[PDB]
């Protein structure tokens, strides 16, 4: 007999039963190969959708510079993705944005993010996704990557005293000027050096962007890759992002800046305010809308007219901190990758060509990548290629959404004239509403023609419509019920990793906040914890006392049983059975077996004078592995120990350091000698140390200020 | 005694490095704050593999050597290796095993008085699950889908920045500001939290860590079933969700959910203090705000420090804050109902009509809060455009209608003339005329016939059918034999919105905040309770409240 | 700045000045109507493109066992395991050939096979490796072993030259995969999995928590209802030696890099007996699939070396990557006879990342499990009674098709479905199958879509099949679930017609 399970989908409601379409159960794609293939194509890519063959020399690069908006070479496949945009009609859409919601709105919002960003301790620039170093020309996470910009900068002109963004962005901008920058270069000789450079190629690396081979994304055979921007551009990224998150709050119609379970009831409220809205002629039906090649379609270009059309009010000494992010996206490089190899039929002899070296193969290369590489001869550089228009993915979300939410924000007066919905960066929900079941068609259609207007491209393959009771959003389908499904958050319920206490309470109160906002059942939270249970003994290596498994960490339990009287009310790390369940989430395990642990056992266990929501008994740190220490990265991290002893030294001293950020108008060698002076002191006096011993603490501090003054 | 030395020598050759410094010289002391930012303590790539591999090995774990030395001994039972003298960092290396074993062995007594009080926050959350009964049942659950509740509530809850100060004074003294505006005012927890921890010595940095959380309501956007206490929030997930729900429930709850209430009765008496006498209401209720000492469960603190910094904001509450500097905004008060705006925008303009008053024209759309009914709203032109109710109890349902009729402002409104001319136009308060919206809306509180009356003043007709479950009755009911026009009830509930908004500007004369340039959410006076009852509250300087004996 | 301006002005400033006194005017309307007929844009109808053109399949090989182990024809070796032997999981099999195991030897001509005298040698270097130690003691052995191969590397700047001069044949290629046709014997592999085994229970669950009367008594009946009928299943079988045995090379990595080591193919299973006597106990044991090979290679993928015992006669078709050989005979028996062994080889590659969710197969059992609870309580919660025990029983799930009519089973069996379907996504999961999925519930959507009625649309359905095509590879799973989705459809289109049947 014939097995089908997709029959069970005949009876029931499918929304309902979602959850087992995904295989979320196991594991995530993989990259093979070379990525350089996907960059290139995609680079065709968008500059065949920049539907422009308008093209003007670079003054600066003497390099031909596609610069494509309002100038339209129009395609017969008009339904096919575009990329160019009318800046006039965009700031059409900004105004009647803006005049339906307030007149100071972009005023407004701008206050709150100059606000906001001339607080900014530039260090707060750290935290995010890892960013592309210029200096070793590699990619690091964002806080060493930083590290190593600024510490370039303090070896070519000086100490960075800037203590804030805005005085960041200003020697960023001065750094351009600049004919000559040193960097700390590791070069091994058969160690750390002091390499140059100059503006021509600074300038290059500055604008620089780097290629990841996607891993991480779920649904998709072929590969998206990301792209990871460089330090110098970075905080600007950020200030306009941070600008368009205030823009973004403020819309009702807005997916991106509030999302999980606030997302959720956005989508109800206006769902019946929409049923309340409509007449007795008027008719309704929505459309789940997903949009391809979302990024390469928008353009810096049209974002630096429309981010000048918000400043145009609330200050010359922002507007001109504004206008900076999207310029070197207008004039932005993109690095092209790992390369192409040659082989004979032979399977003998292998050649490695890097990004450089492609011109030099020329016809070698198969038809396929030789029609795609010749035409971008024209934008090439050395390692590297240029281009004005595309939008690398990623970086203006927010503002991506802003824009969407610009296109739904609202026109004709026309019978049964209305659309609106919901917007989360390239998803878009669409409600559409007219009188007659025919006029629909010419509402949804002009709809796709005034987002396709600025660049918004309609999956026209992938999205789809009904009546307004079926439409899905980001994994989330919809009814008359409200999306039960848990495939969302399956890989975070395992062990988290920290340390076995902090592990389990963690799983725990991971089980509840799924089970109160995704909506799992409870049956299904208590397998979850014997599961998590169970991958966390084994992670831990650790075994119930009851369990006749015998181990390492076992074999000391066959001793430590027959002491305790109340075996149950041990923890699980000593090989205490399962005390918790679905109602005592919320508590640590700590808690609910103290009151009936063993005396001996609970003041042995917790004791502070110990060789060891977050419950403390046991705290440890994970050994790094012997990987990035081998490699010239330690020789690159000989700085970042020489920030280490000097953060654990003040700490030593003072107590509070990690918890109060310090602050007062001293210098940290100022306040360590100051202080240690008065513990010195302190002991003295009253307590139990000689005098000649504090003489002699005196003298080391005096004579360690000779050589601080020295340097 | 060396301690302090090896630190000094350590200095000394830290500022031999050149390198090390200049960097140490430079600048203020917050780049600490920098420099610390720039170590990660390893790669974050593959979590849960890391930890797996991690364990595999007998002896990865970095621990403590001195204390063990001192305490046991390094060597094993079962002839297993435990201890080595190889290393870069002070800590030598040691399997797992060995931290199990000193908690068998390891001798070490009367500690557990210490614990509980430093984590009285989770202990507690403990401690009040044990009281509670318990009963099981099922149903189509329609839950309340966003309220910003606080979760996990605690006594004397405060904000981010004092909570600050606190830590930094009880945990220790060596270096602290002097930090005047929380410790004058505050002080008495001060003493309470700095002498349980000050004087033995234990986890320096957990405790402040824990203690943040301790007086730190998560405020999170939750889906709730009816019960909005505070404290059955902490357990929501075993007491319901969509299909669950559980019973006995109400009971225990901590002292602080009943406090609260307390404070707004208080706001609502300060507020009559300055409602009194209208030759000024700016400079006298101020007075009466930073007079007034409240006396919490365990503690003396100030009115002022409590309202301010205030979670939940209720129409009384509004007005004493507005007073004072403290920013609390997406909160619109109308009576004893609660209002939010969600669409569109228009200007204040005047409109004389026969029974000056201010009316609105903009295609706005907002949200209604009712006890025990929620509802959705949208008027255009100064008149009803949609509307639709998700409450519970018939007669709230019709609470709700009400009262947005009357925000509505309709040309029925006019209409209705019972009376009026003769009390409800001039308020009796040094002549004072009070506004109309609120004056209608006195005259329909007044009595049970008033609410009929504009209540048949809406469109009446005989529904259609399709519109059986959301027709309404005038009596509440949803059985559509004949209903009222431009309205319709939801079998179920309506969601709430929330913003993350700060907005503050000066009140009016006759306790009226025109706050955002208009907006009218001061509402004036909500409720007219003349009573004065207190309990362990303090007042002073001439209260206009006769305590005082010669 | 001033040349990454898009308008015709060039200075920064006139660009300024046009947004700053930017005013605009309704001809939007009018520039929405041109873009509109130079759209053409396709106002789509859901009856129009009902047929969907079916669902377009490949056409080739029929495709082959992607699973790194076999399941179905895969054969056990029982063993009663101490508590103090067992624990040290690699002692397992040192203990095991102690009994017959060391008498099999396979003869040096192999059905079906494609290397046969390497893994005839190792199979004896395994074997010999056993009885002193289980490590394979080859330096040379193991580079071609890992080879069945290394690319000598040559600098750029010495081949411009050899640019110059053409030799060693210089060229440069990528090659893709080759497409396979719908595979037959899945279906028996899952009416196999589906079934109870003998053996009661695989995968290694913990205990329960104390229970207080409202909520917790139902958890605890649910689940211990639950694992007692999935922990029967030949599926949890195969759960329970995929997480065993990776776990094992799991720890091995660790233990020995750049080493070549014998690793067992192993799951632990307890016996229960219930004919209502007193018997000595339920038997305790682990019993053996067959040997592993380990090979520490290229941080990257490492190369693996699975050898199964089977009693079944092989299939080319399906086997096409597995290397066959007559083994011997082994002993089967029951009463209320010995048949011919054959041994299974093959090569297969593992990302670490594969080894890590490939281990936590548990993780089936949860998607179920909600699967499964929600639709008991969205049933109960209708009538508001305790519908759990009633509608697990009584509510009918189509499972199946037999003699051309649609057959249903009740949901507590026809769970046995949805887990194994859940387990067949962990072991098959390609960016194939990925793809397929993420596209599909597009299609889903439009058939619920029909179903109620709701009038559907879908703007491309020829550019969504072509993707949908597009991820059709050599993916028995995948394409599994796509001539699942055809019968779907055309049943469906059978029940109410907004579809096609060819």
């Amino acid at each position: 007999m014939e097995i089908n399970p997709y029959l069970m989908f005949l009876n029931n409601d499918v929304t309902s039963l979602i959850s087992t379409t995904y295989p979320y159960t196991g594991p995530p794609p993989m990259s093979h190969g070379s990525s350089t293939k996907y960059t290139l194509e995609t680079i065709k890519r968008t500059y065949d959708y920049s539907r422009t063959s308008v093209e003007k020399t670079s003054k600066v690069f003497n390099i031909p510079r596609r610069k494509f908006c309002n100038c339209l070479e129009d395609k017969d496949e008009l339904v096919k993705p575009t990329g160019n945009v009318d800046i006039s009609s965009l700031l059409g859409l900004a105004e009647m944005m803006e005049k339906r919601m307030g007149e100071g709105f972009f005023k407004h919002c701008v206050m709150e993010a100059e606000t906001e960003i001339l607080k900014m301790h530039f260090s707060r620039l750290t935290e995010g996704r890892q960013t592309y170093d210029w200096t070793s020309e590699r990619n690091m996470p964002a806080a060493t990557a930083l590290q190593l910009t600024v510490d370039a900068i303090k070896e070519t002109e000086g100490p960075f005293k800037g203590t804030t963004m805005l005085e960041y962005c200003n020697k960023m901008i001065e750094m351009l000027d600049w004919k000559e920058i040193k960097f700390k270069k590791v070069k091994t000789v058969v160690v750390m050096g002091i390499d140059s450079i100059k503006h021509d190629e600074f300038l290059i690396r500055a604008l620089t962007i780097n290629t990841m081979a996607k891993d991480g994304e779920r649904g998709k055979l072929q590969r998206r890759a990301i792209a990871t921007p460089g330090m110098i551009v970075r905080p600007f990224s950020k200030i306009v992002e941070t600008v368009a998150q205030k823009i973004c709050e403020k819309l009702k119609e807005s997916g991106l800046p509030v999302g999980g379970n606030e997302k959720k009831a956005k989508l109800k409220t206006t769902v019946t305010s929409l049923n309340a809205r409509m007449n007795s002629d008027q008719f309704a039906v929505n459309i789940t809308g997903d949009n391809s090649k979302w990024n390469e379609c928008q353009q810096p270009e049209a974002y630096l007219a429309l981010l000048a059309y918000i400043t145009k009010d609330s200050s010359d000494l922002m507007k001109d901190l504004c206008s900076v992010a999207p310029v070197l996206f207008c004039n932005k490089f993109v690095k092209l990758g790992q390369g192409i190899r040659l082989s004979n039929k032979r399977k003998t002899k292998e050649v490695i060509i890097k990004a450089e070296k492609m011109g030099k193969y020329k016809n070698l290369m198969r038809e396929e990548y030789k029609n795609l590489f010749e035409p971008l001869e024209k934008y090439i550089q050395k390692d590297v290629c240029f281009l004005p228009g595309g939008m690398l993915m990623g970086m203006f979300n927010m503002l991506s959404t802003v824009l969407g939410v610009s296109t739904l924000c609202y026109e004709l007066k026309a019978k049964g004239c209305f659309w609106t919905g919901l917007q989360s960066s390239d998803d878009f929900v669409l409600f559409a509403v007219a009188s007659n079941w025919s006029n629909i068609h010419w509402t949804i259609r002009r709809f796709n023609a005034v987002c396709k207007l600025i660049g918004i491209n309609m999956s026209l393959e992938k999205s789809y419509g009904s009546l307004p009771e079926l439409f899905e959003f980001t994994s989330m389908f919809f009814d008359g019920e409200f999306v039960s499904n848990l495939a969302m958050e399956l890989p975070a319920f395992t062990t988290a990793g920290v340390n076995e206490g902090v592990d389990f309470t963690a799983a725990m109160s991971i089980i509840k906040t799924n089970m109160i906002n995704n909506s799992l059942s409870p049956s299904t939270a208590l397998m979850a914890l014997r599961i998590c249970l169970q991958e966390f003994r084994a992670t831990y290596r650790v075994h119930p006392w009851d369990s006749r498994v015998k181990g390492g960490r076992m074999k000391i339990i066959n001793e430590f049983i027959k002491t305790i009287e109340n075996k149950d009310g041990l923890l699980i790390a000593d090989g205490g059975k399962l005390m918790n369940n679905i109602s005592t989430l919320h508590i640590p395990e700590e808690v609910l077996k103290f009151e009936k642990m063993d005396e001996q056992y609970r003041n042995r266990v917790f004791n502070p004078k110990n060789p060891f929501a977050v419950v403390s008994t046991h705290s440890f740190r994970t050994r790094a592995n012997r990987t990035l220490l081998n490699t010239d990265m330690r020789a690159m991290m000989a700085e970042e120990k020489r920030y280490q002893m000097v953060c654990d030294m003040f700490k030593s001293v003072f107590e509070s350091a990690d918890i109060n950020p310090p602050i007062g108008a001293m210098s940290i060698g100022e306040a360590i000698e100051e202080k240690l002076l008065e513990r010195a002191k302190m002991k003295r006096d009253i307590g139990a140390i000689e005098d000649s011993e504090y003489e002699e603490i005196k003298d080391i501090i005096r004579d360690a200020k000779k050589a601080r003054l020295e340097s | 005694m060396s301690l302090l030395l090896t630190i000094a020598k350590e200095y000394k050759r830290l500022c031999q490095d050149a390198k090390a410094a200049q960097m140490m010289t430079v600048g203020t002391v917050s780049n600490y704050t920098t420099f610390k930012k720039w170590t990660t303590s390893r790669k974050e790539k593959n979590p849960s593999l890391r930890m797996r591999w991690a364990m595999s090995s007998k002896f990865p774990i970095i621990a403590n050597k001195r204390m063990l030395e001192e305490a046991q001994i390094p060597k094993e039972h079962n002839n297993v290796a435990l201890w080595e003298d190889t290393e870069k960092r002070d800590h030598v290396l040691a399997s797992a095993s060995c931290i199990n074993y000193w908690n068998f062995c390891g001798p070490c007594v009367n500690n557990s008085e210490v614990i509980k009080e430093v984590y009285k926050s989770r202990f507690g959350r403990l401690e009040r699950r044990k009281e509670i009964m318990w009963k099981e049942l099922r149903f189509t659950l329609v839950d309340r889908q966003r309220r910003r509740v606080d979760t996990q509530p605690v006594e004397q809850r405060l904000r981010t920045g004092e909570i600050k100060d606190l830590q930094m004074w009880t945990l220790f003294e060596d270096e602290a500001p002097l930090a005047s505006k929380f410790i004058l005012d505050n002080y008495g927890l001060v003493k309470e939290m700095r002498s349980k921890f000050a004087n033995k010595p234990l986890n320096k940095e957990v405790v402040a860590h824990m203690l943040e959380k301790q007086f730190n309501p998560e405020s999170r956007f939750l889906p709730v079933f009816g019960a909005i206490r505070p404290e059955r929030m902490e357990l929501i997930h075993a007491l319901g969700g969509e299909t669950w729900i559980q019973e006995a429930n109400t009971a225990g709850i901590s002292n602080v959910d009943q406090r609260k209430n307390d404070i707004r009765a208080v706001c609502r008496k300060v507020c009559l203090a300055a409602n009194a006498s209208i030759m000024n209401a700016k400079s006298k209720l101020v007075e009466y705000i930073k007079s007034t000492s409240m006396r919490i469960g365990e503690t003396e603190r100030k009115l002022e420090e409590l309202i301010l910094e205030t979670d939940d904001v209720s129409p009384e509450v509004t007005l004493c804050k507005s007073a004072l500097g403290g920013q609390l905004g997406k909160t619109l008060s109308f009576g004893p109902m609660l209002l939010k705006k969600i669409s569109g925008s228009g200007v204040k303009v005047k409109d004389t009509v026969y029974i000056q008053f201010e009316y609105w024209s903009e295609q706005e759309e907002f949200y209604g809060e009712y006890k025990s009914a929620t509802a959705l709203f949208s008027r255009k032109e100064r008149s009803l455009e949609w509307i639709t109710i998700g409450g519970g109890i018939n007669e709230d349902r019709k609470r709700l209608l009400a009262m947005c009729m009357i925000f509505c402002r309709d040309g029925d409104y006019f209409k209705d003339a019972p009376a009026t001319i003769t009390m409800a136009d001039l308020s009796t308060k040094l002549g004072r005329e009070i506004p109309y919206q609120y004056v209608m809306m006195n005259w329909i509180q007044k009595s049970e016939d008033n609410l009929e009356a504009l209540l048949y003043s809406r469109g009446i007709v005989e529904t259609n059918p399709g519109k059986m479950g959301s027709s309404m009755g005038i009596d509440g009911s949803k059985r559509a034999i004949k209903s009222l026009r431009a309205v319709t009830i939801q079998s179920g509930k309506i969601d709430m919105p929330e913003s993350k908004e700060k907005i503050h500007l000066e009140l009016s004369d006759n306790l009226e905040a025109f706050d955002s340039s208009g907006r009218i959410v001061a509402t004036i006076l909500d409720l007219p309770s003349d009573k004065k009852v207190t309990f362990q509250d303090v007042s002073f300087q001439h209260p206009d409240l006769a305590v005082l004996r010669d | 700045r001033d040349e990454s301006v898009p308008l015709p002005f060039q200075t920064y400033e006139q660009m300024k000045d046009y947004c700053e006194k930017f005013k605009g005017n309704p001809r939007e309307l009018a520039s929405k109507v041109s873009q509109m007929q130079s759209n053409i844009k396709l106002p789509i109808k859901h009856y129009e493109q009902n047929k969907f053109r079916q669902i377009r399949l490949p056409k080739g090989p029929m495709a082959p066992y992607t699973h790194k182990f076999l399941m179905e024809e895969a054969w056990m070796f029982t063993k009663i395991s101490d508590p103090e032997r067992s624990r040290a999981g690699e002692i397992l099999i040192d203990f095991f050939k102690k009994g017959n195991l060391s008498a099999i030897r396979p003869k040096d001509k192999p059905l079906q096979g494609k290397y046969p005298i390497h893994y005839k040698n190792l199979w004896n270097q395994i074997k010999a490796a056993i009885a002193d130690r289980t490590m394979v003691i080859n330096e040379n052995d193991h580079s071609e072993f890992l080879g069945g191969r290394a690319s000598k590397k040559i600098p750029e700047i010495s081949l411009t030259q050899d640019v110059i001069t053409t030799e060693g044949l210089k060229q440069s290629e990528n090659k893709l995969p080759e497409p396979r046709s719908f595979p037959r014997w899945f279906n028996a592999e899952w009416m196999w999995a589906i079934k109870d085994s003998d053996l009661t229970g695989w995968v290694p669950m913990a205990e329960y928590p104390p229970a207080d009367n409202e909520l917790e008594d139902y958890a605890e009946h649910l689940n211990k209802t639950m694992e007692g009928v999935l922990q029967g299943t030949n599926c949890a079988r195969e759960m329970g030696k995929c997480i065993l045995t990776v776990g094992a090379l799991m720890t091995e990595c660790r233990l020995f890099p750049g080493k070549i080591k014998v690793v067992p193919i192993y799951a632990r299973s307890k016996e229960r007996k219930s004919m209502q006597e007193g018997l000595p106990v339920p038997s305790e044991m682990d019993c053996l699939f067959g040997i592993c090979v380990k090979s520490k290679s290229h941080d990257g993928m490492y190369t693996i070396i699975t050898f199964e015992f089977s009693i079944r006669e092989p299939n080319l078709e399906k086997h096409q990557k597995y290397t066959v050989f007559e083994a011997g005979h082994t002993t089967v028996r029951m009463k209320k006879r010995e048949v011919p062994l054959y041994l299974y080889c093959r090569t297969t590659a593992l990302s670490k990342i594969k080894n890590d969710w490939l281990s936590k197969a548990r993780r089936c059992f949860i998607t179920t499990m909600d699967t499964v609870e929600t639709i008991c309580l969205r049933e109960s919660a209708k009538a508001e009674e305790n519908l759990v025990e009633k509608t697990l029983n009584e509510k009918q799930m189509w499972i199946g098709k037999k003699n051309g009519e649609l057959i249903a089973q009740p949901l507590r069996e026809a769970l046995r479905v949805q887990l194994v379907q859940q387990f067949y996504f962990c072991i098959y999961n390609d960016s194939q199958l990925e793809g397929f999925c993420n596209e599909q519930k597009k299609i889903l959507m439009a058939l619920e879509g029909d179903k109620k009625n709701k009038s559907s649309f879908g703007f491309n359905p020829e550019g969504l099949l072509e993707k949908i095509e597009e991820c059709l590879i050599n993916n028995p799973m995948c394409l599994f679930m796509a001539q699942r989705l055809n019968e779907l459809v055309i049943e469906a289109s059978k029940r109410g017609a907004k579809f096609f049947k060819t």
